[PDB]
């Protein structure tokens, strides 16, 4: 029997004036609920959206979550593709609606702050919401102002697009001029795999119709240790290949039909890509091509960049195209989700000390933004010092610093980290010199003597230094922060000395294990951890205003951090 | 004679490490910073430490006072043309720029205020022209100009543009120094008090002229002037404001004879000998006129008045009895209090923490 | 010439009443000052060390430290090497003094407390400290009291151990009376190499003579999967080999001797080695030799565990013997830094979200103890991510559960990580069985549905529920904790309503990249970083004491943290 | 006869649901931790939620007062040779090892509270023994008589050892009830005021008597309960201390007559006829007598007093005739402040925070 709150519904659907139902429910042997409805519009039809449009409202359910989406009817509905919604696409089943529903959730420009309001919870409002919004959105796709000025530029819904396959690139704006005089013009690419990734290439060069190196981009030193494959034909296009109002082309034909309008020939270009690859002897086979256009960010802009868009590489045939996902690997493009000032990410640091707290703070640094990093350090690896450590048992017997340096490489596509295996300070002359080429220089050793060498340095120029320490059982944070030509080590010291600090009690110090002699400091991972991102946040601080800075930090049972400013 | 105790009472009347450190450091960073600035970069020639920092002849300040500590920049200017206003005012940019709320002008200095210390920088210019410029821009760029070790430190010392620190493993030829043909006769000008004319001063000759008396005195010269500063400092209710600071210096280095054994004798002869050879100007009540090292034609005590002279003159009378009853007295506790009742109670009678990182 | 220093040594050393000299200093080739001094005792003889004792002060500079070194002297010098003191070597060179310096800066039981005090700066301060200690030493070991009731007992020094070659075993307290019984018996036993470690490995199981297993060593998932190499030969002894007083055998005489003392014959045993490797036609060769014996911690005490010595293996030869360093990896010889209370370390711990703040959390968990944890997610990896997060670009592609997992796995060798790659609620019963086996259910998410489908799903048992969520622009954290049979989720929404957050505003939103429309929310690296540590102190504290917990943190711009609890 | 006003005052006097997730969770966790206890392994039988809130007839405590939730554990223990304190004293280390600090003994009862609600236990046995003892027990452990449930949500619910609980997708054999011959004549026994002695009680004939009740009045009886408790509550000046409680429900539920249409009709039926049955007693000045659903021997209004019941009743005629002019009065705002005359002002007249992980 059909229950009350489908009746409910279709009362409601009969009692709406812009819409009309005459069949009832209906279970599938999916488990489905679905409901033909006819609706109409308040605004002169467009050719790509009739007035009279008929849906299918469907509702299920897969694990706890009710599904509630109106679908285009196959006989008697909308065929285009507009923005926010899905590839309206009809197959060969008993289904009797399309997969060409409307993305109600989102909210365009028109679709008014009061109007969208917030979502219900029970069925029968989700239901009265979910069909307020479609007719505003049936309206608005009839006046063809989805999409209007200071809506971002969202790329057209592909079909068929694999789940798992991804090309990275990297375009800037800089890299704009470049292109803007190659229209037309279509050449080759190579390309290599990510090391221990599922499915990722990433592109490496750039080459002409003979085979002619035009530009080169530049990675990670993790990343430019690879074997480059020339297997991409590039082309670059006027506009984006979009059919009206916002679908994309699904078999070859469309695809030409596009380019006959842009003012190209696809077949030509065919044609071209054989004969030159029967020209040139070591090419084989190009397998997959790149289409390049000038894109926005937003509606009304002007295009400052260049997108490149991937398919599994004729031109006459009404067979599917293959696509593939393809992001901007750019710097300016990496950390969206929060990054640092700029101010130290123009800024060239270098850390003494590779052990426990200066691991985690160079891998925050690097994740922040940070990418010029200098590591110095003499030391091996243990196990256990990886109980409180950034690395894992795969660095185990290699110096502190080179296995540090490697896996910030591994970090982020823009990263450039140099490792020194001496100790402070450098015998030979010349590395002297590359020290001196750094802008910030961080103290993360906790010995004396490598303040008493910091000062006995001749940098020979104004340099910022800072000194970061924990206190017995880490339970207290030492910071201290200069900007000066030399390091002052007796001031610092005084400071040290001046704050109420824990007192050294052998009876916690425990032995390193069975058959040693010397003890070890407690401290746990995570007091270390909430060591190193204060004194990140100390750093970014000191950077944005340098001067004679003191603090210290105290950890209390309940959770909560306490601070110690000094006057100067 | 007691030098143990003398000893400590030195060390104990000398300026702190942590100050000396600040001082150092912010010289250097003062002349690093003055170098790089575009718009002072032909003009500045040099940038040099000077006055009792340099010569080793200061003390500690009671309280939390910061030291005083002096600074010469100088120039490519030509004096006969800009006035001392013009050439001081073309530096307050610099300042504005890298010592913002911490500068202060007043008379013919300028005062930046650091952590623990307190720079006074005078600007100065050379008066010559031609090779005579470029000789002595060749000098003030030297090591010798540039160093900012006290004369305390380095014993060997010598006004001479061929000179370099001498640095051993534990403890290599003794250059001399140069000719009076090549920088006596060659004078820097600065401003006066009101900023209205410029002056002649000269201070490389007196920085040589310390270290060759200290030199001639085995050491014993700048610890009994740093003494004599410290005894004015205690009896400062029953001695007159004036003379203080290189004027007082002048005298006791006046006052002084070649071949000091100890302290407690160079005092006592110190002290006789400027009772012996003042006396007739004391009951005269007039005040003495001494010739300044650098310049010959200037006289040192020319802002002194005769009643401070006169009252300078009983006191040290009295401090004269005081050293001699202390230097003939055999006990040793004794002598340490006579010796007490003068310098103060400073004179005496016979941790590092834990980081990880 | 000599400096004045220098004459002041001498002058110190002429005028002590325990202390000669005649011989003047002399400098070296290599920039170091030395002098002969002979010294006296105050207590009875003994064969070892004669009473007039003849010594070599030593004093050189390497960077900016200088070294003041004792060493005794090749013709009158003493010859044995004791406790605290390095091998006493005498080499074929022009050096006058052998290389078994005393190690002054150890304090054992006889040196007074007030005795030793502190080191000094000064260079003569520190000579007067280095002699005084010197006598302290050389009478102890005359008195052969270095080593008393209540010291550690360090392992002997070792001639010429390779800094760089580690060999790994794990032996605990149970394994004891395994052991006892075989004094006596030889066998072989097989190892396997470290991926990607240098110069690393470790043992995998212990065979008998023909050739059958009688003890397997259990490692973490990531060891266990490694090829496995018979390649050495163990021998149980009754005591540790060390000849008088504390030195190591140096050749294979010596090693003979130490046999024949504790009642065994080397030549035979290497005997029925070869010819049980003739027996068997597998086995080729073995290359290292495997020495165990019951050891203590504390002298005075009993030995409750066994320690194995590894040499790279004749007897009667007088070669050197080659050394190989080994190391216990028990569970209770990895933590030995820090670690956390046993309340939390034997319990199951669940955790559903494998994104920013879960990755953190599990990470520490792991690095602190917990070793028992389960993972539950099913999106996979993308390069953004990453700006925020505990891996790195090797593993994009991946789904988050399982690279996480062999993450955690690669950290310490007594880890066991278990992912399930489906969404909560699982489809199959199998999988709510295997999920209802765990003690405490951490929720690391953000999400409103799997917090009502925690209410909705039977755990059959009461359990240990916390809830940890981060606010908008990571200003704050929300932690909840219960101990029910089920979860509370309106008590949970209320108190999160309640607290005092900051709004939600678009304008911070940066859209994720180029051609998309979703925004994203912003977070940098170091609050998640802190939250995380901060969440893994309160789930340690909820353990401790469980019952209805509510917790809201707040981080100010000065770099505190403050909180607002709720009273129930 | 404004039926959605007086559906949103029936909204407004319902406990909330914060405190309904609490009692339903606690009845649940101290059923699992009762049954994992080793020494009351073998002792306790059941557990089971009773009271208003299982019957549907509890209303909202004004304040922060916390509800009284009602449950019984029982066991398998034998009255005739165990003392009432000696039970109770068994459950003594259960409540000091699971509920620290949170639990008092008061009366015949246990009372535990929590973080919203406050939990009511008692401890009964069973006086069967043979086969009937394990059919009772086997009925005690169904899932009906495990349900945390209330019988406003289920509709469904029947006595029966066979009944499980009907689930669908959006809205299947409708069991019926048992017969009386298998736990009708089959009560449980339970301590007294004082615990000297063991008395009888019957709730399962309670909640299925009140489930047919609500069952032929369409789902109006629990209503028209809770509203005349709050009736009561609200004018609580000019009423007597007694009746309230279940006295009072079983008073509403004998007024009633089978085949209430609406709220207002059923409230006047219900006032006009306890009117006319207890006409005859009011006027003698005396007290009802009536039997308990469970066990026929009992009086439910036994400790009531007569002048209880006379003021009761002077109330009850008031109201009564509040009523009846609500009723009639054809004016909706008028009949609704007519209705609020009585009910008070709760009668009606005609955020999701963000989080990121
Ligand atoms: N009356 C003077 N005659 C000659 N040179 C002078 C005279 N006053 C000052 N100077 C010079 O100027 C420098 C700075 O003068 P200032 O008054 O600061 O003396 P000072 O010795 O540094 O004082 P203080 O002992 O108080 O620190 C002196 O070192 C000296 O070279
Ligand atoms: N006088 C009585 N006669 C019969 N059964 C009673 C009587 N008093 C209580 N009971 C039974 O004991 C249970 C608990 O009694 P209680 O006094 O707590 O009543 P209640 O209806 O739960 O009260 P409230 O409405 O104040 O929450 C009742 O639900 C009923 O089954
Ligand atoms: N800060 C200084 N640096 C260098 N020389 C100085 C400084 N102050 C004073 N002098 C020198 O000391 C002498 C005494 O100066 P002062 O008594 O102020 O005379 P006047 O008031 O005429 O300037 C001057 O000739 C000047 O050259
Ligand atoms: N908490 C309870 N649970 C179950 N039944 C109860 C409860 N309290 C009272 N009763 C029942 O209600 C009836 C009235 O009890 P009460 O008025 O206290 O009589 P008495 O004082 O003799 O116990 C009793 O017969 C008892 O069986
Ligand atoms: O907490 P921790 O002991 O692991 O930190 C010490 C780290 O600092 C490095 N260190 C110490 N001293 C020096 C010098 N002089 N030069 C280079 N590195 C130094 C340790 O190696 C360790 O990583
Ligand atoms: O901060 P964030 O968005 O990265 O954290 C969300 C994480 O939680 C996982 N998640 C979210 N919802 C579920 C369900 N229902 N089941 C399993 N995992 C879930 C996300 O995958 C992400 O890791
Ligand atoms: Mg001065
Ligand atoms: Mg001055
Ligand atoms: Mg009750
Ligand atoms: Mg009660």
């Amino acid at each position: 029997q059909v229950p009350a709150e489908l009746q409910a519904a279709l009362t409601l659907i009969n009692n709406d004036p812009r819409m009309r139902t005459n069949n009832a429910w209906a279970l599938s042997a999916d488990k489905r609920w679905s409901l033909k409805f006819t609706a109409e519009l308040s605004v002169p039809c467009s050719s790509f959206m009739p007035d009279n449009s008929v849906w299918h409202l469907v509702l299920w359910q897969e694990e706890t979550l009710i599904r509630i989406e109106v679908y285009p009817d196959k006989s008697e509905g909308i065929s285009a593709t507009f923005q926010h919604q899905n590839y309206n696409f009809s197959d060969a089943s008993t289904r009797e609606w399309t997969s060409g529903n409307p993305a109600l959730e989102n909210t365009p420009t028109v679709f008014g702050r009061n109007l969208w309001g917030l979502e219900p919870e029970a069925l029968l409002d989700r239901i009265s919401w979910r069909l307020s919004r479609l007719l505003l959105w049936i309206d608005a796709a009839a006046q063809e102002k989805l999409a209007t000025t200071g809506d971002a530029v969202e790329l057209p819904a592909f079909p068929d697009q694999s789940p798992f396959t991804v090309i990275g690139f990297s375009e800037q704006i800089d890299d704009l001029p470049f292109w803007a005089s190659k229209t037309g013009e279509w050449g080759f690419a190579s390309s290599t795999g990510l090391p221990g990734a599922h499915g990722t290439l990433f592109l490496r060069e750039f080459l002409d119709n003979k085979g002619k190196l035009i530009r080169t981009t530049k990675w990670s030193p993790f990343m430019r240790k690879g074997a480059r494959t020339t297997n991409a034909v590039w082309s670059v296009l006027p506009t984006l290949p979009v059919l009206a109002p916002w679908q994309a082309p699904r078999t070859w034909q469309e695809l030409s039909h596009c380019f006959a309008q842009c003012g190209l020939s696809l077949p030509d270009l065919f044609s071209d890509i054989g004969r030159s690859v029967r020209a040139l002897r070591k090419q084989r086979a190009p397998g997959l091509l790149l289409l390049g256009f000038p894109l926005e960010n937003k509606i009304g802009d002007e295009p400052a960049r260049i997108h490149w868009l991937a398919l599994r590489l004729q031109p006459l045939s009404q067979e599917p195209i293959r696509w593939v996902r393809t992001q901007n690997w750019a710097a300016d493009q990496l950390r969206t989700r929060g990054e640092a000032a700029n101010d130290i990410r123009s800024k060239k640091v270098l850390i003494i000390g590779a052990g426990s707290l200066g691991s985690m703070i160079a891998e925050n640094l690097m994740r922040i933004g940070v990418v010029s990093q200098g590591i110095l350090d003499a030391d091996l690896l243990q196990t256990g010092n990886l109980s409180r450590h950034a690395l894992t048992m795969t660095s185990v017997g290699h110096n502190k610093a080179a296995a540090l340096v490697e896996h910030l490489n591994r970090i982020l596509p823009d990263a450039s980290a140099r490792s020194f295996s001496c100790a402070f300070p450098p015998e030979s002359e010349v590395a002297k010199n590359s020290l001196r080429q750094y802008d910030v220089i961080i103290d993360c050793t906790g010995d004396d003597g490598v303040l008493k060498s910091l000062a006995a340095f001749d940098w020979k120029s104004e340099k910022i230094f800072i000194s970061l320490a924990m206190t017995w059982r880490a339970e207290g944070l030492f910071a201290f922060a200069a900007s000066e030509t030399s390091f002052p080590v007796t001031d610092a010291s005084s400071r040290f000395n001046a704050s109420a600090s824990p007192e050294i009690d052998m009876d916690e110090a425990r032995i390193e294990g069975i058959g040693a002699w010397h003890p070890v400091f407690p401290a746990r991972a995570d007091d270390v951890q909430l060591w190193a991102a204060v004194g990140t946040k100390f750093i970014c601080r000191v950077v944005s205003a340098p001067g004679r800075i003191y603090e210290y930090f105290k950890q209390m049972p309940d959770g909560t951090v306490e601070k110690e400013p000094h006057e100067y | 004679e007691l030098q143990p105790q003398f000893n400590e009472f030195l060390a104990n009347i000398r300026p702190t490490d942590t100050q000396k450190e600040d001082w150092k450091s912010g010289a250097r960073t003062l002349r690093e910073r003055l170098k790089n600035f575009e718009p002072l970069k032909e003009i500045v020639v040099s940038t040099f430490l000077q006055g009792s920092i340099r010569r080793s002849t200061a003390i500690r300040p009671l309280g939390d006072k910061r030291p005083d500590v002096d600074i010469v920049v100088v120039t490519n200017l030509d004096h006969t043309r800009m006035s001392p206003t013009d050439a001081m005012d073309l530096f307050i940019p610099f300042l504005e720029k890298y010592y913002p709320g911490k500068w202060e002008t007043q008379g013919r200095s300028f005062g930046i205020t650091l952590s623990y210390v307190e720079l006074d920088l005078v600007i100065t210019a050379i008066p010559e022209s031609g090779a005579e410029k470029s000789h002595l821009e060749q000098l003030y760029k030297s090591e010798s100009v540039l160093t900012v070790n006290s004369l305390e430190e380095q014993t060997d010392w010598r006004l001479n543009k061929s000179w370099t620190p001498n640095t051993g493993w534990l403890s290599s030829a003794q250059v001399e120094d140069a000719p009076a043909s090549e920088w006596k006769a060659h004078p820097l000008v600065l401003p006066d008090r009101e900023k209205n004319e410029w002056g002649r001063t000269h201070p490389l000759a007196q920085i040589r002229w310390t270290a060759e008396k200290n030199r001639l005195c085995n050491g014993h010269y700048i610890n009994l002037v740093r003494a004599v500063k410290w005894w004015r400092q205690q009896n400062s209710e029953d001695l007159p404001k004036y003379p203080k600071g290189y004027p007082l210096e002048h005298l006791i280095g006046n006052a002084l004879d070649n071949g000091t054994t100890s302290m407690a004798q160079g005092l006592v002869q110190l002290m006789d000998t400027f009772l012996s050879r003042w006396a007739a100007i004391y009951n005269q009540k007039s005040k003495p006129w001494l010739s300044d090292h650098g310049v010959a034609e200037h006289d040192v005590m020319a802002r002194l008045t005769a009643e401070d002279f006169c009252s300078f003159y009983e006191g040290i009378a009295s401090a004269a009895e005081i050293a001699r009853n202390a230097l003939a007295s055999e006990e040793p506790q004794e002598s340490a209090q006579l010796w007490r009742q003068l310098f103060g109670s400073k004179f005496p009678l016979p941790q590092k923490t834990g980081r990880f990182a």
